């Protein structure tokens, strides 16, 4: 037993729109809609296949047609905020001076548009950090990872903060060694 | 090879941010039983979080799932080109799809690195990292005997990365001579993995 999901949305008012496929639970690429490109999620993936990006930006586009038609159809009804939870956990039990991941799981939201910031001993950090884009739950909420490199020290805090509009407060959730 | 898109049906014409949202999304499923043996076809269409309408490759025609949706289930329905379309999509789109990426999907395997630590006495981690796919058992021993009672396990704990992780700990009482063992059966091995403590 397996499944593969071709997953869309488009969203408004931000005009926001993505394209992805699903492999039991795990993103194979999305496209990425203003390059025009397809992003395969493991890099050795576009070894082996191709995809068409043009193509997710047509079905884009009738997704857009489609929500406004929907959006008049409701009259105007909004979607519900559903803050996420939040995890952050590590790659690998952690070694000292062994270079590791931060990884912050964000889970159960919609609708998909958050502001992630990772922080260390207070302070963002940016360097070496990567995203995925929002991946497709049965219950059609969402899920995303942000990831931190760093090597382990006793003095070095961290936390994922997590910003969305049904939260009250920005989410905190914090880890160290 | 080159991987295919569905392409979904258009409906019939007619400082902050406080401003209100609307979503629609739209999923292709393509749930295969046995290799490509047997194949059924979802599309789901879910207006802000409420699916709407679908098409079920099992009743060959779209149905409104909430009122919302019906117009356009009987729209599309009343399209007969578009629905034999969808109906052989199963051939077109889903096993064409199988085949083009089951070498590095249904075919992936990654051994999982597996190591046991310390945290009655003593609380022992078996740590079981980095494998694919999720499909996973992970066993304490006790000398020769296996032990479920006092195990605590986070369960499958998917990476985002095409990896996944777990651990799976055991309360010990430790007394002389005990080994404890913490075994791991995955696809990527034809024999278990252990790994001793003592």
């Amino acid at each position: 037993e397996h499944v593969i999901i071709q997953a869309e949305f488009y969203l408004n008012p931000d005009q926001s729109g993505e394209f992805m496929f699903d492999f039991d639970g795990d993103e194979i690429f999305h496209v990425d809609m203003a390059k025009k490109e397809t992003v395969w999620r493991l890099e050795e993936f576009g070894r082996f296949a191709s995809f068409e990006a043009q193509g997710a930006l047509a079905n884009i586009a009738v997704d857009k047609a489609n929500l406004e038609i929907m959006t008049k159809r409701s009259n105007y009804t909004p979607i519900t905020n559903v803050p996420p939870e939040v995890t952050v956990l590590t790659n690998s039990p952690v070694e000292l001076r062994e270079p590791n991941v931060l990884i912050c799981f964000i889970d159960k939201f919609t609708p998909p548009v958050v502001n992630v910031t990772w922080l260390r001993n207070g302070k963002p950090v940016t360097t070496g950090v990567s995203e995925t884009v929002f991946l497709p739950r049965e219950d059609h909420l969402f899920r995303k990872f942000h990831y931190l490199p760093f090597l382990p020290s006793t003095e070095d805090v961290y936390d994922c903060r997590v910003e969305h509009w049904g939260l009250d407060e920005p989410l905190l959730k914090h880890w160290e060694f | 090879m080159k991987m295919r898109m569905a392409t979904p049906l258009l409906m019939q014409a007619l400082s902050g941010d406080t401003r209100p949202r609307f979503l629609w999304q739209l999923k292709f499923e393509c749930h295969f039983f046995n290799g490509t043996e047997r194949v059924r076809l979802l599309e789901r269409c879910i207006y802000n979080q409420e699916e709407s309408v679908r098409f079920d490759s099992d009743v060959g025609e779209y149905r409104a799932v909430t009122e919302l949706g019906r117009p356009d289930a009987e729209y599309w329905n009343s399209q007969k080109d578009l629905l034999e379309q969808r109906r052989a999509a199963v051939d077109t789109y889903c096993r064409h799809n199988y085949g083009v990426g089951e070498s590095f999907t249904v075919q992936r395997r990654v051994e999982p690195k597996v190591t046991v630590y310390p945290s009655h006495h003593n609380l022992l981690v078996c740590s079981v990292s980095g494998f694919y796919p999720g499909s996973i058992e992970v066993r304490w021993f006790r000398n020769g005997q296996e032990e479920k009672a006092g195990v605590v396990s986070t369960g499958l704990i998917q990476n985002g990365d095409w990896t996944f992780q777990t651990l799976v700990m055991l309360e010990t009482v430790p007394r002389s001579g005990e080994v404890y063992t913490c075994q791991v059966e995955h696809p990527s091995v034809t024999s278990p993995l252990t790994v001793e403590w003592r």
